[PDB]
């Protein structure tokens, strides 16, 4: 069994080595039974994620796929319909190729705007219900009240939060 | 009694020329120092205005108010700014906006320009970027819901002075009053809200509050100023400061040399007076008081005249250059006054000390008949002591900067080369036969007194090499800045461009009469292993964060290959020299990259120079076409366009996934800074060149004064004026040729050292200097000597003036 | 025939109260080959009169003709050329170069005349050795006595080889033997080369040896011997 | 009684080949009130011998005693004090100040002696007018003739009012009348104030007028008259 991770620097690792990223830590924790491979790349869009999708699907071919994308798209700001359609197509492609998608419930920070945050957060339960996949909660809130787990920018967690993120994902 | 003495001596030609040279040196040094200090103060003030403050404190959360209360008690002015991002809605259309909130204190420094100008952040109204306004198709007087609160739109913002020079701020600018933030309710825990704190006031209270806060600093807090910044503009400011300090050092050294020559001439002239006063058995205290009183009166008069002339010259220059100058500079300090006065006094005293004690010990007759003087304090020991003293004094004055070390190394290598070449020239000339008259006359004049020839050669050589160093440094800096900022630089950037979307994008550009530049592909990969050794654990940024690899086809224009061959072949990469050095990577090393879970190895086959100050896209690695075709590729491009904004909105609607970036304000500001500093440097180099020309004229006139007796004897015998002019031309041309020849190598050495350890630029030898400097210096000296001899030959009954 | 002609030459130095009248009109007729001696007291104007006679200065008024050329009508360049061509002068303080040795000092006029170094040096050495200065070739004027400097100046004048020679105090700082030798050399040169000689000295015997003797009294020349 | 004593005084100038031997041992005994004349040829060493006799220079070897004080054993300061106290000197080139007038030049020693300006100026004016220099008070040495400069130097020496006076060529640049006047003044000063006089000149009559006459031959003194 192998778990593929496809997302942003939250899993790719912002300004840290590949082993420093949390998915590598989770793979180390799960060496015996189920390996973990990270394919996340920072700054990707939904269209860019779709472009990178076939290569990863053919190279890895895992049992489960962790799909956490659109968070940076929401941060930069996409109209809900376009990003919803692109994510729908990506999920359809992932489920088509004998791969179980894992969608992460992403909620934009409360200062980003309540209306858009609610509209963007309501997408994930709808997609999870439509595709019948678990929806792990937005654990960056667990980092919201942890300045020691964050960096100067406040966007990416520090290396200290990486073990915590790996532990939380292992629990999930 | 002695008043009539001094009044009559002031009319004497030798004392007159010595005093004129001293006063000119003092005035020029004082004026140059004052101008440089005022320019530096203006640069600091404009840098603060660009930063909109004197001290910056950036925090991710709320700092305790007690520190700000302490700052208020200290009297320093403190301002708070809150920056974040929100998703506003033009009706149904959502759009990200970078929201900023300031108090009434802002703008603390500089000026904020809005559309219409004069608007200020106030309650009940907000401001949007013109790009944002066009994207949301709103206008002045509209009401928009920012965050969770709806407010009226006051207008657009032309430019904000404190906008960071970051070419990654994709979010368009939004502005609102600091009091209305709680209306939106965006202030919540876990929010990426940045608190900037601007501090302004006198530097004494600034330092006091800084040292008060130093024990209280926290990791979440970043406290700094402007010089500590690693930005390219800050480094350029540092280079400008070093350039001004170098100019001050050069003019100080030129003044030192001129006053040293003048003091030597004066002390040699005073020999007869010393001998006659000692003959009558005058009291040692009495004669000492007389000689030191005359010397100090001369020094004081020269200092007063130099100060007055320098003040008047500075006022005239400020009046004349005011339209060229940006604004009225703040007044400077009195440190240049002390610098000039101490330099003059110390140099004169150290030059004149040895002859005074030597004549005190020596009998008057041995001075009169030039017999063997007392073997006390030989020059073989006197010169090293003087060199050590002046080196220590300069180090104390300028804090022992490495540029001073480079200058002194150049000076000593110039001195040794001058000595060796002078000995060789003396031998060859003694082995040489001639046929023309003025050539033989100049040869004889040089041969008879070799030590004065050596002294004049050294002075002219040092002056020429200092001037050449200044000119070369100014030219190199201007050329580098011009290369770094092309006037045709694009003012807009498109990022996150898809490979399938470039063709519609290319058609869009072609329809819009836009000629795009190279579309840079981007692949995100990390250098995991170097020479089969993993790079994990290394603290180098390139080995920790992501790398943006790319491939091209045409040879880079701004990155000439220093080592290696273009283009790299299959499994070959053109690497940057700095990265190769910092990663201990040499040519042929195996570099292993991981990107999109795909691992590929390349061989370093080309070393290239990359300047991060350049606004063009720059990369740590370059691949050939076909190396990373299978890797996923994003695309980046830039274009220049200022005609309207509707096409931008149309492009955004057609390509919402493509990020748009505006750099117009940053480009305008950096251009303004560069042109201001360029004007400053041009004025500085012009004035330094003028002062150097004046000092060279003074030295040539001193030499003519020293040769006056033989010239007037020749004219009395019946020498033609044309013959005398030709002889002076030949002699001074040969002197200037040799001086420029040695100064070429001296300037090469000094430039190499300073460029290696001060300006951090690659050194290159220039044969153009080696050719121009000797002939140019020879021509200048020949013209000066010819004009001076033409002036001197005028008059009647000049033989009566042989004694003087 | 008349090489030197003077008409109503006057000279005045100073201004206002400081003004002093030196000459009261000079009339002088001198042909080639004559030996002219000038006598008087110190401060009487003999030196300045001789100097303006040589054409190096212009008096208050008058006409001066040297070798049949109006010196006042000529410029400084023409006068310099005439001096380099046919005129030699000997001062009182010897006006010597402090930075040059005796041999170079006497060789200098020949070099200025474009002559080669070898012949000029040989002639200078001959002139110095005939004056007994062969052991002071490398010595400097500051290293030498006043009589040695006077002999160096005389040797330089001889090296000039002029057709007219003006000298002031030629044997003032010399003993009887050296003065006699210098006078014999000067008379031999005048008799051989026909060079006109105008000497100003206080030696009564040497003045009497000259063909004509003029005393300078109250700015006027009077024939005496 | 003997004010000047010389024992085996020798002087040599130069080095190696340039070395020249001037003196071969000098023995001299001079008491107060004597008039000593020195004779010889130019370059014989009279000037340097007189100068080292005045104690301004040190010879190769020998013992020199002035007014019963070993000058060689003293330092430059003691010699300067002795010169300011009892010694006056007159050079050949008059060593005059170019930036000062005659009156100030002669008044300078009295000022250096601490005397007030009025008395010093009156004495200087008297010395100049008795020499016939009353009309050249404001004139400069460059503005004056060589004889005028010599008279200025003599007047300065007189203003020094020393007990011993060394002079070189006192009447070389003077006519017969001025030389006679200077000699009469010097003899009157010697007879009145008892000031010892040591004069070096080429005038045979003036040398014979002195009490003793010494000729300098091959670096040795020989009694002549
Ligand atoms: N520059 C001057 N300023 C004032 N007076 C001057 C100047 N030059 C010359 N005189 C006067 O003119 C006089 C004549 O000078 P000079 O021609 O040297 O006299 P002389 O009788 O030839 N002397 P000498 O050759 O020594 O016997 C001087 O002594 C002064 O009185
Ligand atoms: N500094 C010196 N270097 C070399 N030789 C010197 C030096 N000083 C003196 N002499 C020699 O010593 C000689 C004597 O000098 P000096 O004492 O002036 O001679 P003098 O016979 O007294 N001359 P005068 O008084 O003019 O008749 C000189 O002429 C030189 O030959
Ligand atoms: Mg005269
Ligand atoms: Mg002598």
């Amino acid at each position: 069994d192998t778990l593929l991770i496809l997302g942003d620097a939250l899993s790719a690792g912002y300004r840290m080595s590949a082993s420093a990223a949390w998915p590598a830590l989770l793979n180390d924790k799960w060496q015996s039974k189920t390996s973990v491979v990270n394919a996340s790349i920072s700054g990707d869009t939904s269209q860019q994620g779709l472009a990178r999708l076939p290569a990863l699907l053919k190279q890895h071919q895992p049992r489960w796929v962790l799909v956490e994308l659109g968070g940076n798209d929401g941060l930069r700001g996409f109209q809900p319909q376009q990003t919803e359609q692109t994510l729908r197509q990506i999920l359809q492609d992932v489920k088509a190729a004998n791969a179980e998608p894992l969608l992460m419930q992403i909620r934009l920070p409360a200062n980003y705007g309540r209306r858009y945050n609610e509209a963007f957060s309501a997408i994930y339960p709808k997609l999870a219900k439509e595709f019948d996949v678990p929806l792990l909660p937005f654990f960056m809130e667990e980092v919201y009240l942890k300045p020691q787990w964050m960096q100067d920018d406040g966007i990416h967690p520090n290396r200290d939060a990486q073990p915590f993120i790996a532990d939380w994902m292992a629990k999930q | 009694m002695i008043a009539r003495w001094f009044w009559r001596e002031w009319r004497s030609p030798s004392l007159l020329i010595v005093w004129l040279a001293l006063s000119l040196a003092v005035a020029c040094v004082l004026a140059l120092g004052n101008i440089s200090d005022r320019m530096e103060k203006g640069l600091s003030q404009q840098s603060r205005e660009f930063m909109a403050g004197d001290r910056a404190l950036r925090s991710s959360r709320e700092v305790p108010q007690a520190w700000l209360e302490e700052a208020q008690k200290r009297g320093l002015k403190v301002g708070k700014q809150l920056t974040f991002a929100t998703m506003t809605f033009a009706g149904d259309t959502p759009q990200l906006a970078n929201v900023k909130a300031v108090d009434d204190i802002y703008p603390m420094y500089g000026d904020l320009q809005t559309n219409p100008p004069g608007l200020k952040p106030q309650a009940g109204s907000v401001l949007l970027a013109p790009r944002l306004m066009a994207l949301l198709n709103l206008k002045t007087g509209d009401t928009i819901d920012v965050g969770d609160a709806t407010l009226r739109i006051a207008g657009e913002v032309i430019q904000e002075p404190d906008s960071g020079f970051n070419p990654f701020q994709m979010a368009p600018r939004l502005m609102m009053n600091l009091a209305d933030v709680d209306k939106t309710g965006a202030v919540q825990p876990g929010s990426r809200v940045t608190w900037r704190y601007k501090f302004g006031g006198n530097e004494n209270q600034l330092d006091g509050y800084e040292k008060w806060l130093l024990p209280q600093l926290k990791p979440e807090q970043r406290w700094y100023g402007l010089e500590q910044d690693e930005g390219a503009l800050g480094r350029s400011m540092e280079r400008s400061q070093q350039f001004l300090l170098l100019s001050a050092l050069l003019t100080l050294l030129l003044a030192v040399a001129a006053v040293a020559v003048a003091m030597n001439h004066y002390c040699r002239s005073r020999y007869d007076l010393v001998a006659i006063l000692k003959t009558l058995g005058a009291g040692r205290a009495q004669l000492r008081k007389l000689i030191v009183g005359q010397w100090l009166m001369v020094l004081t008069l020269s200092a007063v005249t130099g100060g007055a002339i320098g003040l008047l010259f500075e006022n005239v220059l400020m009046v004349l250059l005011k339209p060229v100058l940006p604004a009225a500079l703040p007044p400077a300090s009195l440190w240049p006054w002390l610098w000039a006065l101490g330099t003059m006094t110390v140099i004169s005293l150290l030059v004149g000390l040895r002859p005074y004690r030597l004549l005190l010990a020596t009998q008057p007759l041995r001075v009169l008949r030039n017999d063997v003087v007392a073997n006390v304090w030989p020059l073989k020991f006197y010169l090293p002591i003087v060199s050590v003293v002046v080196v220590l004094l300069l180090a104390g004055l300028m804090g022992g900067s490495m540029l001073l070390w480079a200058v002194l190394a150049g000076a000593v290598v110039l001195a040794l080369l001058c000595g060796v070449l002078g000995w060789m020239l003396l031998n060859v000339l003694r082995r040489m036969t001639l046929k023309s008259l003025p050539l033989r006359l100049a040869v004889s004049r040089l041969l008879r007194q070799p030590w004065s020839t050596l002294s004049q050669l050294s002075a002219f050589s040092l002056s020429f090499m200092l001037l050449a160093l200044l000119l070369v440094l100014r030219g190199d800096l201007l050329d580098r800045w011009q290369q770094q900022l092309p006037p045709e630089s694009p003012n807009y950037f498109l990022i996150n461009i898809a490979t399938e979307q470039v063709a519609p994008l290319k058609a869009f550009l072609a329809e819009h009469q836009i000629v795009p530049e190279s579309f840079y592909p981007v692949v995100r990969a990390r250098l995991t292993a170097i020479n089969d050794k993993p790079t994990e654990g290394n603290e180098d940024e390139a080995l920790n964060r992501e790398l943006n690899l790319t491939w091209q086809n045409t040879r880079p224009d701004h990155n000439p290959i220093v080592a290696g061959n273009w283009p790299p072949k299959a499994d070959e990469v053109s690497m940057e020299e700095g990265l190769a050095k910092r990663l201990n990577v040499a040519l042929g090393d195996t570099v292993t990259f991981m990107g999109d879970t795909q691992e590929f190895r390349a061989k370093v086959t080309s070393l290239r120079k990359v300047d991060w100050e350049s606004l063009r896209p720059n990369f740590y690695f370059i691949f050939p076409e076909g190396a990373l075709d299978g890797q996923p590729q994003s695309w980046l491009t830039s274009f220049r366009w200022e005609n309207g904004n509707g096409m931008l909105t149309q492009l955004n609607r057609q390509f919402p996934t493509i990020s748009l970036l505006d750099i117009g304000a940053i480009l305008k500001q950096v251009g303004q800074v560069l042109e201001q500093v360029s004007r400053a440097l041009e004025v500085m180099v012009v004035l330094v060149t003028a002062c150097g020309m004046l000092l060279l004229l003074a030295q040539v006139q001193v030499g003519m004064r020293q040769r006056h007796q033989e010239l007037v004897v020749w004219r009395t015998l019946g020498a033609g004026k044309k013959l005398l002019r030709t002889t002076l031309w030949c002699e001074f041309a040969m002197l200037g040729f040799v001086s420029g020849l040695v100064a070429a190598i001296g300037a090469e050495t000094a430039l190499a050292v300073l460029q290696a350890k001060v300006f951090d630029f690659p050194w290159e030898p220039d044969w153009r200097l080696w050719i121009v400097l000797p002939c140019s210096g020879a021509l200048l000296l020949s013209l000066f000597g010819g004009w001076l001899g033409a002036r001197l030959v005028k008059g009647k009954a000049l033989f009566r003036q042989f004694a003087g | 025939e008349n090489i030197v002609e003077v008409h109503h030459l006057k000279k005045s130095v100073g201004q206002g109260e400081h003004e002093l009248s030196i000459l009261t009109g000079v009339e002088l007729v001198v042909k080639r080959g004559e030996t002219i001696a000038l006598v008087g007291e110190s401060g009487s104007g003999k030196s300045t009169l001789l100097a303006i006679l040589a054409g190096l200065d212009d008096g208050s008024s008058g006409e001066v003709s040297l070798v049949g050329q109006p010196l006042h009508n000529m410029d400084e360049e023409a006068r310099a050329k005439l001096r380099a061509k046919h005129v030699g002068f000997v001062f009182q303080s010897f006006m010597l170069i402090p930075t040059l040795n005796a041999l170079e000092n006497v060789e200098l006029p020949a070099l200025l005349r474009g002559e080669s170094s070898a012949e000029s040096r040989n002639g200078a050495k001959a002139l110095l050795e005939q004056l007994g200065l062969g052991k002071r070739l490398d010595h400097l004027p500051a290293q030498l006595s006043g009589g040695e400097q006077q002999r160096v100046a005389l040797a330089r004048a001889f090296n000039g080889r002029p057709d007219v020679l003006f000298a002031d105090e030629p044997t003032g700082n010399l003993d009887r033997q050296t003065g006699d030798k210098i006078a014999d050399l000067l008379f031999s040169l005048n008799r051989e080369h026909g060079t006109t000689l105008i000497m100003v000295t206080h030696d009564l015997q040497l003045a009497a040896r000259c063909d004509r003797c003029l005393r300078l009294v109250n700015g006027q020349l009077q024939e005496e011997a």
